[PDB]
Order: structure tokens, then sequence, then C-alpha cells
């Protein structure tokens, strides 16, 4: 429409420090929403 | 006296203390 | 415990700096 | 003459800006600053929001 | 009424084509100045030859050794000023595009174009568009006429993309004898003497001139007693342009390429090239070229050695050795902190007025055209009010108007200037403005120039031209985080305008400016040269700019919803000063930081809103203030001896190579590829 | 460590040779194809439309 | 103390900004919409 | 519309909403121009606040109609104009970088 | 530090012109030859006000209190608050910022606390009715001076609030050659903490003088009741005479002294008024410096204002000598044509001037 491609640059995503690698895979918002979705489902069924 | 007591300030002159069946 | 002298001096200097700013 | 005089003074100011602009930055002027890799209590004395 | 309605629509669109913006002239109607023409092109194009031919045809007077601003009379009312710029040097290029009015853009034919022509056009298009007429030289190098028409049409269309698409460039067939074909030169002269000019904002605001000849004034007594060090008096003679330069001598001007001098004393002179109406009116009242530095007749004048060829209340007020008391006493024959003026007492006033006798008689088509009418009425008021008491005002309340020959002597010009001057380089004076003296930091918006290659950097030296003066500075580039604050970037958004701030001599808001990288001609190479273009918006003396620093810290003990964080801080006093504060994790979960753990010294506990994990890094943003480097290096171009290769401050890539270092790059900051194996929960 | 430093500086010197070795020996400069065709900011386009 | 000053200031600044932008938008719609509906009311006739 | 003509010239009088935070906003695209046929102040859209960054102040725009079809999500109705060209160069060409702005 | 001036004559006008122009000045010998020599306190506070409104300006008082080295900065202004020290009223602290209002960068929203009226210096209604119309005719459109609290000497406690919104680029050229046709007469009679009968007696005095003229006369009665009336008790009067067709204004004010009589105060201000009108020509004798500075500073053009021989006096002379010292501006005085009156058109060619302080 009125948007350059270089506007649609696609930013890349970073990862864990080295000195903290052994707690692997530094979680971003995607992984967090997976984690909290699932916990809320278990809590709901358990309350029923 | 009266004009003193008159609310022309409150009325107008708040302007003048600033600006069928 | 002149190491504790060191830390009390460090304390007073820090608080001089802050309360001055 | 005055022109070489002030040009000499500019040359001093260039050298200072030069090695300054190549040298290693200040702890606060980086980002992602860890309490190990800055001086101690500088955050206490200093002011930031 | 179909065709009537149609042609009615066409005529209305014609009218709205013909309309424009009103704008003052400040350029007179009695002795208008010689319109300046700059001949510009790549190195060995053919400027000198062209200028020799054009002078010969316009004034019957051949020439050798053309150098410096040759003015001639042309038409009944024009005086043109031919000036060739030696297009090796970008500073000659820059100031000529600032002061030119008609530029003859002289391009080769067999090349199509060069970066010199492209650079000049970009400078013109920013600092204010002169009138551009192209000529295409070197047409005699083609061999096949079909191909000749091919390249001619290609060049025409590229040129018309650049300039306004009405500029008709004409093509010069080839050199016959050292000069060009007579008929085609005649056609060129007809175009340049029919072309109509428009005024531009900088020239309407400043008094500027192009120095026609130059002379040094010191006693050689003093030169011998001091030893060719002492700064000299210099007289510079020339025309004027632009706006009435005020005559109260002591004002300040900028000699572009040298410095910022102030006028010691000025006085005017009857010009050596008058138009025929001046000729008739003034000679009948009593009863053709000029190129002083260059050859004419058969002589050219050196420093000294001429070479020849082979062969009343007004003055009462302003009379400042008088006290006002006897001023009013003679004219018949006090404090100003207070306000209510000195009357006389109540009783005398009251009896003096029992009546009201002296006071009972006091008591009792389009919008564009309208604006133009207002402006013209003001201009004619100007004129008639001068006409009352012409003499006095002509010297004193007006200064010397545009287009009157003047000589100006300046104090204390450097010996290097008067030594290493050669007449090839044009020298100009621009009068300043009482802002344009000052020194604050300016705020522009600028972009990387489109044809460039590398993006810019902050704290990276940019030579730039802004107003008359050209200088080198250390800008810092700024974004507004969606219009809250002024964060500091570190590059230039490669296809967009970003803000910029830099300490340098102030200039009025709304001003276009143009900045280059390297200006030494030793270092160009095939790349382009203009680097940023932009506009200055506001002015102040200190700005606060901020860099976002985030303190990171890692959790080391995690309960449900409450975690004890480590190594973000170094002592419990530090944490005390920062507590209660905002905090968030990488994963998006928020929290506050609450109480300083006392037994190990760094830690604190902070209560998140969800269960943080061990693979997480909490952070805290905070804006440190950053400030601007006060460096300011004027480009003293032509004091230098080699007149190109003014080498200012280097850049970061150059100095890392020069001192033999490496680019600082920490390892954990460059990205990777991330494969997350899909997570099932129990 | 100094061997690593000398390697990286030498690699930069050789690369900047391979870059700056684009200079034409003739003095007259030239128009880049970018400033010759005068086109910018265009989306990825398709040869199947190029015919 | 600085917490009190900071938070109270920031809230006041944001609320004032919201009212400012709403005043600009409301005036633009009101005045220009009067003009545009007037023009279209003319236009449907001729 | 604005006369009989299908384009009017104007001079950019000022900009509206340059402190509005959300970029590409309708309020961040309106500019306010007085038409120098009538001396009539009227507000015009631009495209694209990038293009708005190209248009400056006292700069002789060419307004045309804006003529959109259906009510968008968050627009300002009541603006009816769009800015096409500024000082001669046309905004799409400026934004796409074919041409550069002649003062 | 370059351009040097002598004596405490017209101190604040010298400072205002330094700020507007930009040239560094050096005042020296401020009542050095005096029993209690030095810079007076109210002058010091006005300098403090200048450093409040500008930015990047440096003022270095000599430590003996004689020499002031002023190097002006640029105007930023904005909103602020100032305690006018109790020796001069806020009129003397507003009239300079009135000169410097519409060239700032943001608006002027200044709050003033102190005495609100005095014999020497202008009052609230004096400014609001006599000096505002000069800028309202030079092109400033929204200026205002609110009275949140009206003081009185010698405690005051009165507050004013000046807000100036139109930030014009430069004041437009004035063209006034005909003597103005005066139409109506109005005025304000104000009282702080004394009797309404007293303000009616003031009106009686003014109307007693103005019985003769056939024009409309109307004087409002402002009595300030309750808390916002200030501490010390006082009363005062001002009259203006207004020409509607061109909106020109003439004025005179005065205040009741501790134990004066309101009747002859009203007669006094009326005879002030009529005498000022007779000595006037298109501008009051005290509105004059505002117009002249504005015409000088206005854009590059010949501007014309009719003045009178009765107005040309020694203070006018010293003003125009200051103008030449700062700006290097001649002023041309051609005589008018009508053999009856005695007037000179003052023509000033205003130099180029702008706001280089503003935003785009
Ligand atoms: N074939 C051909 N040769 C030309 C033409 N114009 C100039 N020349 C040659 O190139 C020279 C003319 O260029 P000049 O005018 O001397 O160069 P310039 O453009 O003035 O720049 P400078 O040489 O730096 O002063 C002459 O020696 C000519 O032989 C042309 O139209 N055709």
């Amino acid at each position: 429409k009125l948007v350059h491609d270089v506007q649609k640059k696609q930013h890349r995503e970073r990862s864990q420090l080295t000195s903290r690698s052994r707690y692997g895979f530094l979680e971003k918002h995607k992984d967090y929403v997976k984690r909290a979705q699932d916990f809320h489902r278990k809590q709901s069924t358990l309350k029923v | 006296g009266p004009s003193d007591v008159y609310v022309p300030p409150s009325k107008k002159t708040q302007k003048l203390l600033r600006s069928n069946l | 415990h002149t190491l504790a002298n060191n830390v009390e001096s460090k304390l007073r200097d820090d608080l001089e700096r802050l309360k001055k700013i | 003459s005055s022109f070489e005089k002030q040009q000499i003074e500019i040359r001093k100011q260039i050298e200072q800006l030069e090695n300054e602009a190549v040298a290693e930055k200040k702890w606060s002027l980086k980002g992602e600053v860890k309490a190990k890799d800055r001086p101690e209590d500088a955050l206490l004395t200093e002011e930031l929001e | 009424p179909g065709k009537m309605a149609r042609t009615m629509q066409r005529s209305s669109d014609v009218n709205e084509r013909k309309l424009h913006v009103p704008m003052v002239d400040r350029t007179p109607e009695d002795d208008p100045p010689p319109f300046i023409v700059a001949v510009v092109g790549p190195p060995g194009t053919g400027k000198t030859t062209l200028i020799r031919s054009l002078v010969r045809r316009m004034t019957k007077s051949t020439l050798n050794d053309i150098q410096g601003p040759i003015t001639v009379v042309s038409g009944k009312h024009r005086r043109l000023t031919f000036l060739e710029c030696p297009a090796d040097d970008l500073n000659a290029m820059i100031d000529i595009a600032k002061i030119a009015d008609l530029v003859l853009l002289l391009i080769d034919g067999n090349f199509g174009f060069e970066m010199e022509t492209m650079e000049f056009l970009n400078i013109a298009q920013h600092h204010g568009m002169p009138r551009v007429l192209g000529v295409a030289t070197h047409l005699d190098l083609f061999k096949s006429q079909s191909t000749l028409r091919a390249s001619k049409k290609r060049l025409k269309h590229r040129f018309w993309t650049e300039v306004y698409q009405g500029a008709k460039l004409f093509y010069l067939s080839g050199v016959i004898n050292g000069r060009y074909p007579d008929r085609e030169i005649l056609n060129l002269s007809r175009f340049i003497s029919v072309m109509k000019f428009r005024p531009l904002k900088w020239r309407n605001e400043h008094p500027y001139m192009l120095a026609d000849r130059f002379t040094d004034l010191t006693h050689p007594e003093l030169i011998e007693t001091q030893g060719l060090q002492i700064d000299r008096k210099v007289a510079i003679y020339g025309y004027l342009h632009g706006t009435p330069l005020p005559s109260a001598p002591g004002t300040r001007v900028h000699i572009a390429g040298v410095g910022d001098f102030s006028v010691a004393q000025i006085e005017k002179l009857p010009d050596p090239c008058p138009t025929p109406f001046y000729q008739q009116k003034l000679d009948d009242f009593e009863r053709l070229i000029y190129a002083p530095m260059s050859d004419v007749g058969g002589v050219l004048m050196d420093k000294d050695a001429v070479y020849i060829d082979i062969g009343n209340i007004g003055k009462l007020i302003y009379m400042d050795n008088i006290s006002p008391e006897e001023c009013i006493r003679r004219w018949r024959g006090v404090d100003l902190e207070k306000f209510v003026p000195y009357f006389d007492t109540f009783e005398k006033l009251a009896k003096k007025w029992k009546s009201v006798d002296a006071i009972k008689e006091r008591f009792l088509d389009t919008w564009y055209e309208l604006q133009k009418a207002k402006i013209s009425k003001q201009l004619e008021i100007n004129n008639i009010e001068y006409q009352e008491m012409t003499p006095e005002q002509r010297q004193r309340i007006e200064g010397f108007k545009a287009g009157s020959y003047v000589r100006i002597v300046f104090e204390k010009v450097p010996m290097e200037f008067v030594k290493n001057f050669n007449p090839k380089f044009p020298i100009v004076m621009g009068g300043l403005l009482p802002t344009e003296i000052k020194f604050g930091i300016v705020k522009a918006r600028l972009r990387r120039h489109r044809w460039h290659k590398k993006i810019l950097k902050t704290n990276d030296p940019l030579v730039l031209s802004l107003g008359w003066r050209r200088f080198q500075t250390l800008p810092i580039y700024t974004t507004t985080d969606s219009r809250t604050r002024t964060r500091m970037l570190k590059y230039t958004p490669e296809h967009t305008y970003c803000n910029a701030a830099f300490y340098g001599p102030l200039c009025s808001p709304n001003t276009p400016f143009c900045g280059v990288q390297i200006v030494a001609n030793s270092d160009t190479g095939n790349g382009f040269r203009i680097a940023a273009t932009g506009i200055v918006e506001e002015i102040d003396v200190n700005i606060e700019i901020v860099k976002k620093l985030k303190l990171v810290g890692f959790p080391y003990k995690i309960f449900k919803n409450t975690a004890f964080i480590k190594d973000m801080f170094s002592s419990a006093m530090e944490v005390a000063r920062f507590e209660g504060a905002q905090i968030k994790t990488v994963s998006g979960i928020r929290g506050e930081i609450k109480r300083a753990l006392s037994k190990p010294e760094g830690h604190y506990r902070a209560a998140f809103e969800d269960k943080i994990l061990m693979s997480d890094i909490v952070i805290l943003r905070s804006w440190y203030p950053v400030r601007v480097k006060k460096f300011y290096n004027p480009v003293t171009s032509l004091l230098l001896k080699e007149k190109t290769e003014w080498k200012g401050l280097r850049l970061t890539g150059q100095i890392r190579a020069a001192m033999n270092l490496e680019t600082p790059s920490n390892p954990d900051s460059a990205y990777h590829k991330i494969e997350r194996v899909e997570r099932h929960f129990n | 460590k100094e061997a690593h430093k000398n390697a990286v500086i030498a690699a930069r010197e050789g690369k900047l040779a391979e870059l700056a070795e684009n200079v034409s020996g003739d003095g007259k400069r030239a128009i880049n194809y970018q400033i010759l065709k005068n086109k910018g900011l265009t989306p990825k386009r398709n040869k199947d439309n190029r015919n | 103390f600085e917490a009190r000053q900071r938070i109270e200031e920031k809230n006041k600044e944001s609320s004032d900004y919201h009212a400012k932008m709403a005043h600009i938008v409301n005036t633009i719609n009101t005045e220009e919409g009067a003009e545009k509906n007037k023009y279209e009311r003319e236009r449907k006739l001729r | 519309p604005f006369g009989g003509s299908s384009h009017a010239k104007g001079i950019v009088l000022e900009k509206l909403g340059i402190e509005s935070k959300q970029p590409n906003s309708a309020i961040r695209k309106c500019v306010r121009v007085q038409l120098i046929k009538n001396g009539k102040k009227v507000t015009a859209f631009v495209p694209n606040d990038g293009c708005l960054n190209f248009v400056d102040e006292n700069d002789e725009v060419l307004l045309a109609g804006f003529g959109r079809k259906g009510k968008a999500k968050g627009d300002i109705p009541g603006v009816r104009f769009k800015v096409v060209k500024v000082s001669g160069v046309s905004l799409l060409a400026l934004w796409k970088e074919k041409k550069e702005k002649p003062r | 530090k370059y351009t040097t001036f002598q004596g405490s004559q017209n101190f604040r006008l010298r400072i205002v012109l330094a700020t507007l122009s930009g040239k560094p000045i050096k005042i020296e010998k401020i009542r050095s030859g005096d029993l209690n020599p030095g810079l007076k306190d109210y002058e010091v506070s006005f300098l403090r006000l200048i450093e409040s409104v500008t930015n990047g300006s440096v003022i270095e008082i000599s430590y003996t209190g004689t020499t002031v080295i002023y190097r002006p900065g640029i105007i930023v202004g904005g909103a602020s608050t100032h305690i006018c020290p109790s020796s001069k009223p806020v009129g003397y602290f507003v009239e300079p910022m009135l000169y410097l209002a519409p060239f700032s960068k943001k608006k002027f929203s200044i709050l003033f606390k102190g005495i609100t009226a005095s014999h020497n210096d202008a009052g609230i209604e004096a400014i609001k009715w006599g000096l505002m119309p000069v800028m309202e005719k030079f092109g400033v459109r929204e200026c205002a001076l609110h009275t949140l609290k009206r003081g009185s000497p010698p405690l005051g406690g009165g507050e004013v609030h000046l807000v100036v919104d139109s930030l014009i680029a430069q004041p437009i050229t004035m063209h006034e050659i005909d003597r103005p046709i005066i139409s109506s007469i109005t005025g304000v009679a104000y009282s702080t903490r004394v009797s309404p009968s007293l303000v009616n007696r003031m009106i009686d005095g003014a109307k007693k003088v103005l019985k003769n003229l056939q024009c409309e006369v109307n004087i409002t009665a402002d009595v300030w009741r309750g808390e916002n009336s200030g501490k010390s008790p006082g009363w005062g009067i001002t009259l203006v005479a207004q020409s509607k067709q061109k909106g020109w204004s003439y004025f005179a004010e005065d205040i009741g002294d501790a134990g004066s009589i309101p009747e002859e105060l009203g007669e006094k201000v009326a005879c002030q008024l009529l005498e000022e009108i007779s000595k006037s020509a298109a501008v009051g004798r005290n509105q004059l410096p505002l117009a002249i500075v504005y015409m000088v500073i206005g854009k590059e053009d010949i501007g014309r204002l009719r003045i009178n021989k009765e107005q040309i006096d020694e203070r006018f002379i010293i003003l125009l000598r200051d103008i030449k010292k700062i700006f290097n501006t001649e002023v041309f005085l051609k005589p008018v044509d009508e053999a009856d009156n005695e007037d000179m058109i003052a023509t000033i060619k205003g130099i180029g001037f702008t706001n280089t302080s503003k935003k785009i």
C-alpha cells in the first residue's frame, strides 16, 4: 500500500548469554504464553 | 453601595475583571 | 577491623555525596 | 602568524577528539550494564531515571 | 454547452497553473545588478574555451588568460557576470552554487554525466535553485549519426529528470579554431538574454557580493619592521547584490572561505560598466566589459607588475555633544524608569482648563492579487519617502543599495590569504544577521543522501554548509520515542529523515543545509560525495539527550511469584536508592523491586506477577543523559596553499586502520539461529 | 592472541584491497548505474512480468 | 518523595495530552464536516 | 468542490498534530493549508507521515480530492483533500526517491 | 562588554534593547557618586527576571555594585513566578516583559506577587487599557493580564498573571498619519477595603470635570470585596478615551493618597486626561516608547507615525539617542502639511527582524 520493504525489515531474535548457558534457551514471550496457557488449564480443571 | 452590591461583576463584568389540547 | 574503618569511611563519603546532590 | 597559531590549537583539539573517539566507552554509555562490569556504587552517586 | 463547459474547465486550470506564492523583491528597478552566470562542469570539459567565445561574440573583444569574474554588458538592460568555477574543489563548487543565478551546466557528450555535475546539481537543489541551462559539449567525438541522435535523446531525458523539464540544453557541434560555431553561440546568447529570473530567499535576506578585484594596504615600512607576519589591511572592490548593506561602518561580514571579518570603512564608486539608460541619462545629465584581474586590452595587472602583450531638530537630536536640556531650549528658542510624565499642578491645570475649548473639535480580485497589491503599495511607499530628502538618506538611513560599485577595507586579514591568493578562486562576502553571529547548538532533521553508500554515525565528523559559512562538526542523531523524549540513535535511518543536533554557529530556523563527508580532493575515488541533506528547525543553547541503559540482573531463588535477584546492584545502599521500582523480565512478565536483601550484599527480592524461571534475565531501563561535543572547526579553505586537500578531522574507520586496531565487537551480541524443540508439559 | 589480531587486521587489509581495487586509473569519474537509471525503493519484482 | 513527585507529574501530563488531542479531533470533524455536508447537500441538487 | 478546478494550489500554513504519539495516525497525517485562490484555510491529508516529513512550511502544495470509498477504522472524516505535489515535485516520487526537493 | 553605557538612566530599557538586539553591553557607574551607592534592589530583581525568561544569558555584576556586564542570550520564556520586591510595583515589573512578549519561543505565563499600584509606575488598568492596544494594533492578537488578587500599597499581596500567546514573527509596519477621531470615554474606578461611597465620590469628581463634552462617558465601579482584595487599603482611578474606527487609546491614572479627597482626585485624573489628549498625537506621551521600539524593530520597511511638538521632549530625545546607540537607526522627522496644527511624521525604516528562537 504505502510501505517500503525495508520498512518490513524482519528483526531477528537473540539468545542466551554464554555464561548462563546451562540454564538453556532464554524464553521469550512465545514460550511464556505456552507456559501460562497450560498452567491455567490445569488449574481450571482442578478447581472443578 | 448598590452598584457595589450589584452582581454585574458576576453577571457581566467578570469579563471586566480579567479579559394545544 | 581497620577494614571496618574503611567501610565507615566509604559510608560517610557516599552519604556526603548524596545529601550534597 | 595568527593563522598557524590557531591552526596549531585546532590540531591539539583534533588529537584529543581522535583518541577519545577510538577509545573504550564509558560504563554508563554502553547498554546492558552489569554490576560486575561497572564501578562500585557509581549508580548510587549518580542520577538517572 | 459542451465545448464551452470543457474549455471553461481548461481555462480555470490554466489560471490556477498561472498562480504562485507572493514574495518581496528587495531588488531594485533603477540600477539592477549584473546577473551572475557560473560556468560549471567536469575538469576538461571546455569552460574556458566557451567563455572565451561567448565574451568575444557579445563584445567584439577577443581574449587570452581568462581568470576571474568577467562582467559584460548584454542587452539594453542586462549585465551578465561570467565566472568559471574550477570544479576540482568542492568549496568552490559549494559557494558558487550558493551565489549563482544562471548556471551553464556544461556536460560532456560522450560520457553522459559525471559525479561533478551530479554533485553540483544536488547542491543547487538544496541551497536554492538557480536557473540551469545545459550545454552539451564534445559532440564531435561521435561517428554515427543514428547513434548521435540516440545519445542526444538519452541525455535530454536524464537531464530533464533532474532540472525542471523546460530547461532546453543546447548542443555545441565542435571547435573550429579554438572557439565555437558562430551561429550556435549566437543562439546561446539569445536564450540567456531571454531567460527570466526569480528571487530566492537567502538572496532576499542578506547583502552579498562577489569580489571583483583585490588590493592590499599596509606600509611596506610596517612589512619590513614586522617581517611578513602581521595581518594586513585589505581593500576589496566589487558590485553588490541582495539587500541594502547598511553603511554605518563597523558591521560584520563573512568572506566565504576565509573567516569572519568586520568592515573597517566602506565607500562607493561609479561603476565601470553602465547600461545604456544609465549611459544616456547620466552623460546627457553631465553635458563594454570589465575584468580587472584578467586580461583585457592586452594587459593584466599582477600584484604590481602589469604585463602587456607583444604589442533643525534632526541634527539637533543626533548631534551627540549636546545635552537634551539645551536641545529643547534652542528648539523652543529626564529619567525613564518612572512612567507618569511630568505635568503641572492641579490648580493651574484646572483653571487653565475651566473650558474644553481646544478639544471640542478633536472630539466628535483573487486573494493572490490582493496580497500582491499590498506588497506593491509598500514598495512604492519606500520609494517616495526616500524621494523626500534623497541625499542624506541615500548615504545614511539606507546603506548602499543593490547594484552600486563599492570598495570595502577590512582589518587584519591573514598574511597567508594575501600571499597564496590566486585569481581563479571566487571570493564572496555575505553580510550576516544578528542571529547568525551567535553560537548555540542547532537542531535539524536530516537524511542520508539517497545516492550515497554508507550510512552516517554519531560523533562522526560531518563537514557541512549552512548559510555562508562552511564548518566541520560532530552531530548526534536523535529519535523521538513516538514523541515523548529524545533518545540518541547511533546511525542514520537509511531511507528516512531523523533528527540531528550539533554545536555550530546558529542559523535561522527553516533553513536548508547540505553536509558532505571528505572534501579533500586527494581522497575521493569513484563514490559520490554529498552525504546528508536537511533542514534546521529550532535553536537553543542546551539540549538534553538521553541514552537508554538497562541494568540486568539474574534471579537466583524463585518461589511462586517472588524471586530474589542478584548482580544488578553492588550494595544495599544502592538498592535502597532504587527500590520500589519497575522491573521486567525478558519474557514480558512485569514486577517491582521491593526490599534489599541484607545478608548477601547485592541481592534484593522482587515480586513478579507470574512465576519467573531460572532461564530468565530481569532488566531495568533508565535514561542516562548524553551531551554534545563542542567542537567547531571552520573550513579555512583558501588560506591554505594547495587550496584543495584541506584535511580536517578523520573518521572512525580511517583511524582504526591508521593506528592499526580492530573493530570492537563483543561475542554474545551477534545473533544465531534458534531451534526450539517443541515443549510438552506433564 | 597477537596472532589472532594480526590475522584479523590482515584479513581487513586484503578485503579493503579487494574493495578499493575498483578505482579506474583514468581521472575522470563516472555515473553509477544507480544514479544513471534513477530508480529507487522498489519491491521484489518478477521476470515473468519482465516479459 | 521522588516517587510521589514523579508519578503525580506523569499522570497529569498524560491526562492533559489526551484532552488536547481530543479537542483537535473534535474541532476538525465539527468544522470540516459542516463544510463537507454542505457541499454534498448542494451537489445532490445540481 | 473547491471552485471548478480539480486541483488547487495552497501554501502550507502549519501542521496539525505533530505531538500525537502514535505514528501513521490520521491526526499525524493532517496538514493545514490555506488555498491561494480564495485565501481559504482548509486541512489536507498527506500520505504517509514520511511524506509529511518532506512537506515543510510555506511551500505551495497542490491539493486534490481524497475521495475514499468506505469508512475506515480510525480515520478523521471531514478532511476531504490530499496533497499531491510540493514545489513541483510530486510526493510519491519524492518518497520513492526518484526526485529531490528543489527550494 | 563592548557597548558601554553611563548612569542609571533608563536602566530597564537599556536592558530590554540589549536582549532584543543581541549586542553585549556594559553599564557602568550606577549611582557611584552617592551616599548609598550601588545597584538598587529593585533593579537587581529585574535582572533576576531577565535571567528567568531568557536562556544562556550571562550577567556579571561588579562586586561594588556599579558595573553591569550584560551579554544577552535568546528568549525562551514560558511559565514562571516572580516575587516583585516591595519597593516597586508589578507595573514596573511587567512593562519590560510587555515589550518582550511576542518574540519568545513558548508563551509567557508569568505570575507576579507584590504591590499592584503606585504613583510612579503603571497600574493594572493602565496596562490593560493603554499599552495592550499598541501591540493589539501592531499584530499581537492574544495578550492578557489577569488580576487574581489586587494589592495596594504598602503591603500589596496582589497577584497578576500575564499570558501572551501570539508569537508573531515580527511586528507589522504601522501607518498612521491622520490625527485620530476620538469617540468615547470610559474608565475604571477601583477600591480596596474602603467604602463604596468613596468610589462613587471619585466618579462624581470625574463627571464634574467632564460635564462639558458631548461625548459618551462611562466609568465602571470595581470594588474588591472579600479576600481577593489584598491587605493594605487604597483606592484609585483611571480613564481612557477610545477611538472606535481605528481602535486607538488615550489614558491617565492616579491613586488616592493616605488621606486625600476622592472628589479632587477625580477632578485631577480628568484634567490629566484632557491635558494629555491636547498634548497628544495618535499616541499617548507614555505609550510613545512602546510604539517607537516596535517600529524600529519591525520588518524592513518605512513605517510612519504622526507625533506632536508637545510630545517631543527630553525623554523622547534620550530615547532616540539610545536607539541610535544600540541599533544604529536614524529617525526621519518630516513635517506635516496642514498649516493649522504642528505635527511631524516620524518615519523609521525598521531593520530586518524575526524570531530566530522559534520552532518549526
Ligand atoms: N573535440 C573537442 N575538444 C574540445 C571541446 N571543447 C574543448 N576541447 C578541448 O579541451 C580544451 C578546452 O577545455 P578548457 O576550457 O581548456 O577546460 P575547462 O573546462 O575550462 O577547465 P580547465 O581546463 O580546468 O580550465 C581545449 O584544449 C580543447 O582542445 C569540444 O567541444 N570538442
